[PDB]
């Protein structure tokens, strides 16, 4: 007898369970639906989704990353929950894949349902997927490609893959030009994988093309009153000093006299000390000064006299990405100038981006920090744009780690599925047709592509599978005029990292959902 | 968030209540933060 | 000077919970009729 179903009551007041049939119905729709909704979303040809928050301040964001809408929505349903946090974890590893592998994951559970309607143990089931995803796996680790050793293909490849990846964005109206601009920005990191030394800057009015990577960089900081607005050959200082009323750190300390007398000989003893602070900062030689936090008046007046920039309030990621550019040394002690290496630049000054006042930084030493100002006429566009950007930079990061690369537009999907179904061929039970149903999986990932774009999906689908299972494993979908092509040719080129987290992902995901047969819920709190 | 009283300048922005040397200070909804390093170190 | 102006699945059909609550479904009935 069930827990729920007996004649006896176990169980509070709202909490309930849900056996085989209702457990697992409530995990397949669940993953339909967010499968459903994710996709159409997918390929070249997808389209963007606004998302309307419920809230008093009612966010308004449009956006085409599977991630944030998997993000941004009120989920009861937990195989939907598992499927968010897979899509979630996967932006985390790698920039692109969120949607596919929520879509790859949603396939695959609607496969299994249909299995189990054929009266087929889920283990069996499971089974068969971990032959079919080892299968897959080693297809798609023959499949990839590597050209780290040459630069100039090297840099081909890197273009193909920004490409690629903001093909599908709203940066596509200008892909030349933004894949332009990523693979720049990347590539002046020097290898680093700090995607937080690229900082966007995201300005309204202007057009998406005024967009521009700067060839210096860019502070949103103010300079002090009397400090000189413009310095050629600047040498820099970044500091992370108090410089604010710099009190002595014992705390069980006070002034303890008898006259006011003392009490003024004390407060200009303490002038003279900050004085004496600023000296000693001043006797490194510098023109420019950069203090992480808040620079007082009488500081900034000394510093006005001493006719050297005084940048007060740079938060940590702004020392962090001055010192960066400039190859200074994030000091907070002068007592040994020699010992401080000084940031340098060849030029510093106010520039004016659309209303607001900009320092801008020209001719930098090491350039090793970027900043992308980016133009806009909509803040939704702004923020859609900023995202697109960073999926983009994630990509080329990881592809600058792992330089071995997949050929996208379905290719992967197919030769992965062909690979699938030829090891289905030769297995024997029930495993064989759960192998067969993750490559209909496969097969349904460039489907929907297709789809999205409103060509004869089935009849290119069948079209690849045939020229896949002849031999031309470069074949893939053209999206341009809706053909089939050389993706090698085309340039449709992505990370084998992306692609083998996507497949992985959605692997584990989907035999994760697949074991449940009892979801157990406990009385919610309201 | 702490604000700077002097300068009127928002030092940084980081909970229904909260309590604090004024560099380690710990919110509850526990979440101590340090100034020095603007990082959550205990919880 | 001083002085101045200042001064999916909807179809459900459920088969046997129905059975299983009739008692308190009837123990409500029976007051509200
Ligand atoms: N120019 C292109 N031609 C063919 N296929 C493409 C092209 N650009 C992207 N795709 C395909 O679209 C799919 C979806 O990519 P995208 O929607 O940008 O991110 P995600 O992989 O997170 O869904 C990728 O698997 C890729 O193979
Ligand atoms: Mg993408």
């Amino acid at each position: 007898a069930s827990l729920s179903l007996a004649p006896v009551n176990i169980f509070k007041a709202g909490a309930d369970e849900e056996r085989a049939e209702t457990a697992r119905l409530t995990s397949f729709i669940g993953a339909i639906a967010i499968g459903d909704l994710v996709k159409s979303t997918l390929g070249p040809k997808g389209m963007d989704k606004i998302l309307l928050s419920s809230g008093r301040d009612a966010s308004l964001m449009v956006t085409n990353d599977g991630a944030t809408i998997l993000k941004n929505i009120g989920v009861d349903n937990p195989a939907a929950k598992v499927l968010v946090d897979m899509s979630r974890v996967q932006d985390d590893e790698v920039g692109d894949g969120t949607t596919s592998v929520t879509v790859l994951a949603a396939e695959l559970l609607r496969e299994a349902e249909s299995l189990i309607a054929k009266k087929i143990h889920p283990q069996t089931i499971i089974a068969g997927w971990r032959e079919a995803t080892k299968a897959a796996r080693e297809a798609l680790l023959s499949s990839a490609v590597d050209h780290g050793s040459d630069e100039v293909k090297f840099r081909q490849d890197l273009m193909n893959i920004a490409g690629t990846t903001l093909s599908s964005k709203l940066l596509t109206h200008h892909k030349d030009h933004f894949t332009k601009l990523a693979v720049e920005a990347v590539l002046r990191l020097k290898g680093s994988g700090n995607l937080e030394a690229i900082h966007i800057i995201k300005k309204l009015g202007g057009s998406l093309a005024d967009s521009y990577l700067d060839e210096g960089f860019l502070l949103d900081k103010k300079i002090g009153v009397n400090q000189p607005k413009r310095i050629e050959n600047a040498k820099i200082l970044i500091a992370n000093t108090g410089m604010d009323t710099d009190k002595i750190k014992i705390f069980g300390s006070r002034v303890r006299v008898d006259s006011t007398a003392k009490v003024a000989e004390i407060e200009h003893a303490e002038k003279e000390k900050m004085k004496e602070k600023v000296e000693r900062i001043l006797k490194h030689g510098i023109n420019c000064f950069i203090n992480r936090q808040l620079i007082y008046n009488y500081p900034e007046q000394l510093f006005g006299a001493a006719g050297v920039m005084a940048i007060e309030h740079a938060d940590f990621a702004g020392v962090e990405r001055l010192a960066l550019v400039t190859g200074g040394e994030i000091a907070s002690t002068f007592d040994h100038p020699e010992l401080v290496k000084l940031g340098s630049c060849k030029l510093i000054e106010e520039v004016m981006i659309g209303e607001d006042k900009l320092i801008h930084f020209s001719g930098v030493a090491l350039g090793e920090a970027c900043t992308i100002v980016l133009r806009g006429a909509t803040q939704q566009i702004l923020d859609e744009a900023e995202r697109s950007l960073h999926d983009a930079l994630c990509v080329l990061a990881q592809t600058v780690k792992d330089s071995r690369t997949v050929y996208g537009g379905g290719c992967s999907e197919m030769l992965m599925a062909h690979a699938v179904t030829q090891l289905a061929n030769r297995t024997p039970g029930k495993e064989a047709v759960a192998m067969e149903s993750y490559a209909k999986a496969l097969r349904m990932l460039p489907t929907i592509i297709a789809d999205n774009a409103g060509y004869d999906s089935a009849d290119l689908v069948a079209q690849l599978r045939a020229a896949h299972s002849e031999g031309n494993t470069t074949a893939g979908l053209d999206m341009r005029e809706g053909t089939i092509g050389d993706m090698a040719i085309l340039g449709i080129t992505e990370s084998f990292q992306v692609k083998r987290q996507v497949l992985l992902s959605a692997a584990e995901a989907a035999e994760v959902i697949l074991r449940v047969d009892n979801i157990i819920k406990a009385a919610p709190r309201k | 968030a702490l604000w700077d009283v002097e300068s009127g300048q928002l030092l940084q922005s980081f909970v229904l209540c909260l309590d604090l040397t004024g560099n380690t200070f710990v919110s509850g909804g526990a979440m101590v933060w340090d100034m020095r390093s603007g990082q959550c170190v205990q919880a | 000077s001083s002085s101045e102006d200042e001064d999916a699945g909807e179809g459900i059909s459920v088969n046997t919970g129905p059975k299983g609550v009739i008692n308190d479904w009837r123990r409500f009935k029976q007051l509200e009729t």
